[PDB]
RNA sequence: AUUAUUGCUCUUCAACGAGGAAUUCCUAGUAAGCGCAAGUCAUCAGCUUGCGUUGAUUACGUCCCUGCCCUUUGUACACACC
RNA sequence: GGUGAAAUUCUUGGAUUUAUUGAAGACUAACUACUGCGAAAGCAUUUGCCAAGGACGUUUUCAUUAAUCAAGAACGAAAGUUAGGGGAUCGAAGAUGAUCAGAUACCGUCGUAGUCUUAACCAUAAACUAUGCCGACUAGGGAUCGGGUGGUGUUUUUUUAAUGACCCACUCGGCACCUUACGAGAAAUCAAAGUCUUUGGGUUCUGGGGGGAGUAUGGUCGCAAGGCUGAAACUUAAAGGAAUUG
RNA sequence: AUGUUU
RNA sequence: CGCGGGGUGGAGCAGCCCGGUAGCUCGUCGGGCUCAUAACCCGAAGGUCGUCGGUUCAAAUCCGGCCCCCGCAACCA
């Protein structure tokens, strides 16, 4: 099982057919130069620590 | 009255242009008159660029892109809401949003 | 390294088939259909009955022996729609998900040089 | 009664009258 | 209850003599029987390959090639060049708007005995400080364009067999050719070879035909 | 006081093993659990109106569902889509 | 298969689907545009042949030979008609399946005439830009098409130079376009629908409230369907155009 | 998908 | 008279070809969505397999008769 954690830098904004998931700027923290855009569901904002068992999918708009 | 400065379609100097059939209906349309879109969708996104790569077997795959021109009749294009009714002044406003 | 095969999506609309077969293409392998994996007669084209009919004929081509398909997905085409049904995309999602190996993706619909005048009539379906 | 449907009716109701007259002599 | 697939005979297509590669894959066929036999079954099915999995380079994605099956020789199946069509992505990536496409097209027999039907493609180009935003031609530029097209492609064929024709379409020597003989027409950058066809086949003749 | 007004005592202890498609209320002393006071009264609560006590979960948003508002648009409606 | 959902229907005579071919007829995608030609209807695969055409350039020729035009003629979308050919697809009719309260419709399947062509009719369309043609003038602007003129031009080379493409400056003619409108109109809108009560450049046609009615009748043309010309009795206070508010 | 009039 | 086929909820069918045991499509009834039907979702009623005998660890299923329907084929009292 791959493991990797990383943190939201930068809440993007409210997304979902009824509006429920937060799109985030992820900052990794192995290898940190690298923002990816992800997509979660429970309430975040700003420095707040996810984990991500993928490592490359990168989550765009939910339509 | 004349609803549009012009016409409904884009015909001055011709009289006659060969017709095109509505891709969603089949209703027989003025080549001119018909909603013409062009889609340029790729062949697979399918949420699934990554899936598709990782399951190929050629490296740095560049998947193709498929082109599609798209001729809708006015109701259609209407109904499928490729066009809305706009306002007096905002349908002298040729250029695409 | 693998063998190859064709996948030959023909994903219209009200139906999706999945007919992989050699790189001929005369001799057939596990010609599955949406209908096949759904009993409606609506959700023939479904996404879900697209990849469950593609899951089987992944299946059946793992037991046949090929291991990579160079995909061939087509709509109608004809005179009809020129565009892929919804299904076809659920299609390929099972076979590559299904431990096949994919290549060279390909649209091999049917487009006309302006025949076979539209089935309809000039004033189109009245719906 | 758009006024197609009633120039075709019209035009029904002259062949009739055409009829009726040729019959007529 | 029967399970087909049970009975059936693999072959490896040696399809090339020229390409970069022998091999392009397998294919599966019933046992020879009785009153059928395998190579019977076979000797008509035709294969569709990509260049780019012929040449090894994916600078030739586009320019699928069919081969059929000849003889076979010890499950090797011998083809010989069947026929060129560009695909339906590259095509419809390289036709636009806001500029003429040109096509030519010409039937001719090459210099055994090979007919084939050639179908040449462009699309004219914009130049470097042209404002005007389609850069059409004045299609006496194309008429003449297309005249030219076609005399560079019948000097081409007709000292060329198969081997050569595909010799030279491989480097795309005669869409530089083209466009070296119409520049001083029409800039018209995107030549190409679109397809080429077979049109009847000569007596089978494996004296030549084995050529690996 | 029978067609038990009601209250109390004893006595066979019935379905219900957590609920079907669906559907209702609700964002902090709030929902829920609980009873109390009043109203209806000569009497009778499971009702309603107010109250307090124990007191969470999740969310801190969206227009996909429903309804509404505004703008645009069409009308041959103006008693105005009955 | 088909649909929103169905069903008629094909289907262990292997239907749908895959591959190699062939036959038939139709059509000419994508390039295709606020772009071209034509008197209009119309005209979009290559090549050859056949004649024709507008614009441009002109220090060529004639010299009023011109403009509009009743009567009169040529062409004239589609549909329809006649006789052959052809008949793939679509498909008035017709037959069937479902919904409906009825559905002899919309939707689905099959399918005749027709759809194509030759030789003859037919001469009608929202045949529209609902805007006659010729001529002069009255704002500005930018693209675009064809031609001509010039560049210390860019690019293409053949070897000076040159056509080709491109840019700039025009200029002629054309399809249009955007702003502003002195101006016009009832307004919508209009560079013509302006140069109109301060009303006359020339000329052809059409209309006089709405129905009856593009009807009856007469004539004429057509094989027919019908086309052209074309009333009256009677009846009615409104019909209609543009725009505004709900 | 359909919902007829006053 | 012979050879074969068929009879299964109210109507139409698979099930049978070697017993785990009666269901499927439509109508019918109830609730649900809808402003209301339709489509649709979830429930509920339905025969006991044409009628008898026999075989069968427990038979509609296989066997032997009878009633009905069907096709073909033959006819010295
Ligand atoms: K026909
Ligand atoms: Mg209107
Ligand atoms: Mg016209
Ligand atoms: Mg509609
Ligand atoms: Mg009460
Ligand atoms: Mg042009
Ligand atoms: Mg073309
Ligand atoms: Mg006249
Ligand atoms: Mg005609
Ligand atoms: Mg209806
Ligand atoms: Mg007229
Ligand atoms: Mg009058
Ligand atoms: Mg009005
Ligand atoms: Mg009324
Ligand atoms: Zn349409």
């Amino acid at each position: 099982t791959p493991v990797t954690l990383a943190k939201v830098i930068k809440v993007l904004g409210r997304t979902g057919s009824r509006g429920g998931v937060t799109q985030v700027r992820v900052e990794f923290l192995e290898d940190t130069s690298r923002t990816i855009v992800r997509n979660v569901k429970g309430p975040v904002r700003e420095n707040d620590i996810l984990v991500l068992m993928e490592s490359e999918r990168e989550a765009r708009r939910l339509r | 009255p004349k609803k549009r400065a012009s016409n409904g379609r884009n015909k001055k100097g011709r009289g006659h242009v060969k017709p095109v059939r509505c891709v969603n209906c089949s209703k027989s349309i003025p080549k001119d008159k018909a909603i013409k879109r062009m889609a340029i969708r790729n062949i697979v996104e399918a949420a699934a660029v990554r899936d598709l790569s990782e399951a190929s077997v050629y490296p740095e795959y560049a998947l193709p892109k498929t082109y599609n021109k798209l001729h809708y009749c006015v109701s259609c294009a209407i109904h499928a809401r490729i066009v809305r009714v706009r306002s007096r002044e905002d349908r002298k406003n040729r250029a695409p949003p | 390294s693998q063998v190859f095969g064709v996948a030959r999506i023909y994903a219209s609309f009200n139906d999706t088939f999945v007919h992989v077969t050699d790189l001929s293409g005369k001799e057939t392998i596990a010609r599955v259909t949406g209908g096949m994996k759904v009993k409606a007669d609506r959700d023939e084209s479904s996404p879900y009955a697209a990849m469950l009919a593609a899951q089987d004929v992944a299946a059946k081509c793992k037991e046949v022996g090929i291991t990579a398909v160079h995909v061939k997905i087509r709509a109608t085409g004809g005179t009809r729609t020129k565009t892929p049904g919804p299904g076809g995309q659920a299609a390929l999602r099972a076979l590559a998900r299904s431990g096949l190996r994919i290549g060279r993706i390909e649209d091999v619909t049917p487009v006309p040089s302006d025949s076979t005048r539209k089935k309809g009539g000039r004033r189109g379906r009245r719906l | 009664m758009r006024a197609k449907w009633r120039k075709k009716r019209t035009r029904r109701l002259k062949r009739k009258r055409r009829k009726v007259r040729a019959r007529s002599k | 209850v029967v399970d087909p697939f049970t009975r059936k005979e693999w072959f490896d297509i040696k399809a090339p003599s020229t390409f970069e590669n022998r091999n392009v894959g397998k294919t599966l066929v019933n046992k020879s029987t009785g009153l059928k036999s395998a190579s019977d079954a076979l000797k008509g099915r035709v294969v569709e390959v990509c260049l780019a999995d012929l040449q090894g380079s994916e600078d030739h994605s586009f320019r699928k090639i069919k081969l059929r099956v000849d003889e076979v020789q010890g499950k090797n199946l011998l083809t010989n060049f069947h026929g060129m069509d560009f695909t339906t992505d590259k095509l419809r990536s390289m036709v636009r708007k806001w500029q003429t496409l040109i096509e030519a097209n010409v039937t001719v027999k090459t210099s055994d005995d090979y007919v084939l039907r050639i179908f040449a493609i462009a699309f004219t180009r914009k130049q470097a400080n042209q404002v005007k935003r389609h850069s059409y031609a004045q299609s006496s530029h194309i008429r003449a364009i297309r005249k030219v097209i076609s005399e560079i492609l019948t000097k081409e064929v007709q000292g060329s067999t198969l081997a050569q024709l595909t010799s030279k379409l491989i480097p795309e020597v005669i869409n530089k050719e083209i466009e070296n003989a119409t520049k001083d027409i029409f800039p018209l950058q995107n030549i190409h070879v679109r397809k080429v066809k077979l049109l009847k086949q000569p007596k089978f003749d494996v004296g030549a035909l084995m050529a690996l």
